[PDB]
RNA sequence: CGGCCGGAAAGGGGGCCGCCCUCUCGCCCGUCACGCACCGCACGUUCGUGGGGAACCUGGCGCUAAACCAUUCGUAGACGAC
RNA sequence: CCAAGCGUUGGAUUGUUCACCCACUAAUAGGGAACGUGAGCUGGGUUUAGACCGUCGUGAGACAGGUUAGUUUUACCCUACU
RNA sequence: CCUACUAUCCAGCGAAACCACAGCCAAGGGAACGGGCUUGGCGGAAUCAGCGGGGAAAGAAGACCCUGUUGAGCUUGACUC
RNA sequence: CCGACUUAGAACUGGUGCGGACCAGGGGAAUCCGACUGUUUAAUUAAAACAAAGCAUCGCGAAGGCCCGCGGCGGGUGUUG
RNA sequence: CCGCCGCAGGUGCAGAUCUUGGUGGUAGUAGCAAAUAUUCAAACGAGAACUUUGAAGGCCGAAGUGGAGAAGGGUUCCAUG
RNA sequence: UGGUAAGCAGAACUGGCGCUGCGGGAUGAACCGAACGCCGGGUUAAGGCGCCCGAUGCCGACGCUCAUCAGACCCCAGAAAA
RNA sequence: GUGCGAAUCGGUCGUCCGACCUGGGUAUAGGGGCGAAAGACUAAUCGAACCAUCUAGUAGCUGGUUCCCUCCAAAGUUUCCC
RNA sequence: AAAUACCGGCACGAGACCGAUAGUCAACAAGUACCGUAAGGGAAAGUUGAAAAGAACUUUGAAGAGAGAGUUCAAGAGGGCG
């Protein structure tokens, strides 16, 4: 298959890609954002925390009626929010990446992840029932994830 | 068309900004204006809302309806141990306004003032003044250092003296101790930093500040009620109960065209927890702290003239929502503005004080040491012990 | 080159006597002639070792913090904040 | 005359604006802001469809002629304000 | 003032109306009531909870009124049956 | 000797509390309209509107009155008078 | 598939509250608030606020959230996965 | 011409606007100048020339006027008798 | 009031032996039915149901009416007209 | 009888026609799915590649999904895929 973005030497590169993966876009592009040039030992960590409520992730651009925590100033932010779903498919993704730096003979813990990209997925339609009689729909805004880890001392 | 009946405006234009105080600690905005005739003093202390009881007085004003009459005065206890000098600041006149000049801190500072200058005094390493505090033990460091003040007495105008609340001393559960600088109004500038410089590291008790049937203005900040709605936070009339989409509002929130909605027009947000500046409350009793000569504890507080008992101003039970008051004490008439425990900047007035109600003298009959969590029945413990007799816990 | 003597409205490059001090050069005329004389030609000549940001070397003098989160409080509080 | 700083009320009857009266009052001035102001209310009046009356019309019907009953929708956008 | 459910914040889920571009004012002139123009005030990222001043806000090719040589239901001493 | 549900009266008693929760008519003096019960615009009008008994007109003795039907030695009223 | 000379037309879109299809901003917003209420332990399982078993606390309260039927549905019944 | 008047209603003549940009009148459908292919130089119209804003930054000429509501440029955007 | 709902929900009400309520069967069909009468009801449709056709009905009235350059360039007046 | 008519039927041939929002409503399991009690209303929907050679085997995951390897001119054609 095609990534979006090339590696500087696939030598020293892994990847992993979810395609159409039933997790809100918005939530998993601003969980993606804050992972985005971090360590994997320290990008896993993270994720779990998100999942525990003990470190956010900043919504910046989705960030219509989104509260306010405490969390968000360690990221210079006001708004954040703890993607639970969103962190957990992009913590199998790593899961999935480190597995694949395992088998191409790569060194585990110098993985930096360089790229990560969240792409809207075909939706999938489902309907609600409103009043007068009317049917708008309930349409899930799943996404494609594709991330490559490199090699960083 | 116009107001069809004419009713004044619901709340005052002048703390329009109905915000949260940006200050937990009340700033004096305006020191009282000095005349280098009198002597030195300084001009405001700190204490804090311990509580609120009676007092009975007879009153003196002739030609009233209460003349040689006794009434019951509300009165707040500001508890107010003595406040540590631990540093003096000197203001240069300018005309972009009053600059701060120079600032010169005590050589040792206690860990009440040191806690104030962090955030995290568990995770720091308290180095605070221990670089400045070398400054004060070598001959290189003492001379600049008096280089400073006599810079300070030939260029600034305003010195104010700074000092910390002695924290420990309270009943209260922080440490960390509220700094303030404290104008120094008196004589000459030079009269002024040396009798500064004399007081570094001193206590300065209350009566060194204030006395007796003196009327000052308090400053702190208003107890904080949260956001409130326009009938609470504006006190507008409350709407008619066949209101659809609710009587608790105002109902028309501006003419059409002015097409925006004015600063004027009453809305709902934070009520309370504004910073302000109560004038003339009238110190009624100064009182002396809990102290041991001759093995005895003293607590005779409330021990008035006519009253001679050995009961202190901590009622049974002590002050609700705060504890007991075991230092000296300045007794308000009236209530004052903020929560208990709530510091709370006093201030000498602003304004010549020459009234019959200014310049009276006031000898208390009784104060109330009944208990306040609850319809206290008896002043003190003993009392309740000879009325009732022995109980089975006895 | 060691000090003496000055400077708050938004603190400054000053001025003094003393020496370790180096010349009798600098300034004004007049002599002796020499220096890429690049062959008619443009952004030349300054402030300027300018402002800012990265690292490469190197010798002294030295410095060993805090903020935020989490927890806690409830004088505060929609949530942040306090 | 300088003058809009600060006030200019409680009620009986009326859908009323208006008027009128009672009583208080320093005074009970007059106005504007889409004849301020219905995603602010209320719906008493006008002003749909039901009905009664009087007058008018052969009639269907008409009547700033009385009478009675009659669905008052939405803000989560931008601004403004808090 | 108290209570229950909300709103509120969070995990998950997740619509719609609407939408020229848009969105700070004052006066001016102008299709005679401007978010834009002119002339002045001025103007600081991203936002949360509210709110009902404005968008002559949305809703529905005005039910009022008039015009149409467009109708319908009804009446009768209209015309023609 | 088998009794099975009540009723009335009395004593004493409690911090005058007792139909202790629950269930469960506010009342009076008047006017207007429609006698009443009934009915009615499903989705804005439950009314004083409609109906109603009572009252009073009118038509008709059947080849008839009233009425239906494109039609008929048709059909309803009428299994009537 | 096209250039040239002729021939032919269902031959050029920004609009029509155009037609059909797609996609935005709104917006991770409104919302997921009628009828009192859940809790503890275990088991299966990759995984449990919701499944199952046990125990507690509750509710319907025989005009039932009970047990059966007629209309209507049409396999929704039952077991296993 | 009607009308108290009207940015009202109705005519005559010519020119405009509509169909029309452009310079000036701060801003205007019509006023003033002038009508337009795309350009370089020159010069003007009507208007201007403290600063916004090109141009009086001339040693411009002679007066007039003090306003505690000055005055300030056709149409034109505010006043009379006294 | 973008609902639970193209008429629902709560309290509060009217009536509850009778011109009572009700299920099935049966009759009446579109200028027709049925109507204790509100132009009510006749399948969310009623001052004439719904379906297909005549039909692409007609419209002096709204709306829209698709490439470029070049040249010329109006009228809102006359007379007659349901 | 013949010459004449023939948008149904059974066969055919052809086209300056249409090219999947076009041409029949229907290029396909179309008068189908679905809607209405019924009369009736009535769609959307063509394309891997020359050939299935349609991705064995390994590897992480409970899996969908990946990473490799492999087929192929090409997956930059991976079973609603030119």
């Amino acid at each position: 298959v095609r990534y979006s973005l090339d590696p500087e030497n696939p030598t020293k590169s892994c990847k992993s890609r979810g395609s159409n993966l039933r997790v809100h876009f918005k939530n998993t592009r601003e969980t993606a954002q804050a992972i985005k040039g971090m360590h994997i030992r320290k990008a896993t960590k993270y994720l779990k925390d998100v999942t525990l409520k003990k470190q956010c992730v900043p919504f910046r651009r989705y960030n219509g009626g989104v509260g306010r925590c405490a969390q968000a100033k360690q990221w210079g932010w006001t708004q954040g929010r703890w993607p639970k779903k969103s962190a957990e498919f992009l913590l199998h993704m790593l899961k999935n990446a480190e597995s694949n730096a395992e088998l191409k003979g790569l060194d585990v813990d110098s993985l930096v992840i360089e790229h990560i990209q969240v792409n809207k997925a075909p939706k999938m339609r489902r309907r609600t029932y409103r009043a007068h009689g009317r049917i708008n729909p309930y349409m899930s805004s799943p996404c494609h994830i594709e991330m490559i880890l490199t090699e960083k001392e | 068309s116009h107001r069809k009946f004419s009713a004044p405006r619901h709340g005052s234009l002048g703390f329009l900004p109905r915000k949260r105080s940006s200050r937990h600690r009340g700033k004096v905005k305006s020191f009282p204006k000095d005349d280098p005739s009198k002597p030195v003093h300084l001009t405001a202390f700190l204490g804090y809302k311990a509580g609120m009881t009676h007092i009975v007085r007879e009153v003196d004003r002739p030609g009233s309806k209460v003349n040689k009459k006794e009434v019951v005065e509300a009165v707040t206890i500001v508890e107010t141990p003595p406040m540590v000098v631990v540093g003096i600041v000197g203001y240069v006149e300018t005309p972009r306004g009053l600059r701060t000049f120079k600032t010169v801190f005590a050589e040792h500072i206690s860990d009440e003032c040191k806690r104030r200058f962090y955030k995290n005094w568990h995770k720091s390493k308290k180095k605070a003044f221990t670089k400045y505090c070398k400054k004060w033990q070598d001959d290189a460091g003492k001379r600049q250092l008096d280089k400073d003040f006599s810079s300070m007495k030939k260029y600034c105008q305003v010195i104010r003296v700074l000092a910390h609340t002695q924290m420990r001393l309270l009943p209260l559960r922080q440490k960390k101790a509220h700094l303030m600088e404290i104008q120094v109004n008196g004589g000459t500038v030079a009269e002024k930093l040396d009798w500064a410089r004399e007081r570094l590291e001193q206590q300065v008790p209350v009566s060194q500040v204030f006395g007796q049937d003196e009327m000052i203005d308090v400053i702190g900040v208003t107890k904080g009620k949260g956001y409130k709605g326009v009938t609470s936070r504006w006190h507008t009339k409350k709407l008619p109960r066949k209101t659809h989409r609710g009587l608790r509002k105002v109902a028309c929130i501006g003419a059409w065209h002015p097409a925006r909605v004015a600063f004027s027009v009453a809305r709902a947000g934070q009520k309370g927890y504004h910073h302000r500046t109560e004038i003339n409350k009238k110190i009624y009793k100064i009182g002396q702290g809990y102290l041991i000569k001759d093995g005895k504890l003293i607590k005779n507080n409330a021990s008035t003239d006519y009253d001679l008992s050995d009961k202190s101003i901590n009622p049974l039970g002590g002050f609700v929502h705060y504890g007991e008051v075991t230092n000296d004490f300045v007794m308000l008439k009236g209530c004052v503005v903020g929560t208990k425990k709530r510091v709370l900047t006093l201030r000498k007035s602003l304004l010549v004080q020459t009234k019959r109600r200014a310049l009276e003298k006031i000898d208390l009959k009784f104060i109330d040491t009944t208990s306040k969590f609850g319809h206290g029945r008896f002043q003190t413990v003993e009392e309740k012990k000879a009325f009732m007799g022995p109980l089975k816990k006895d």
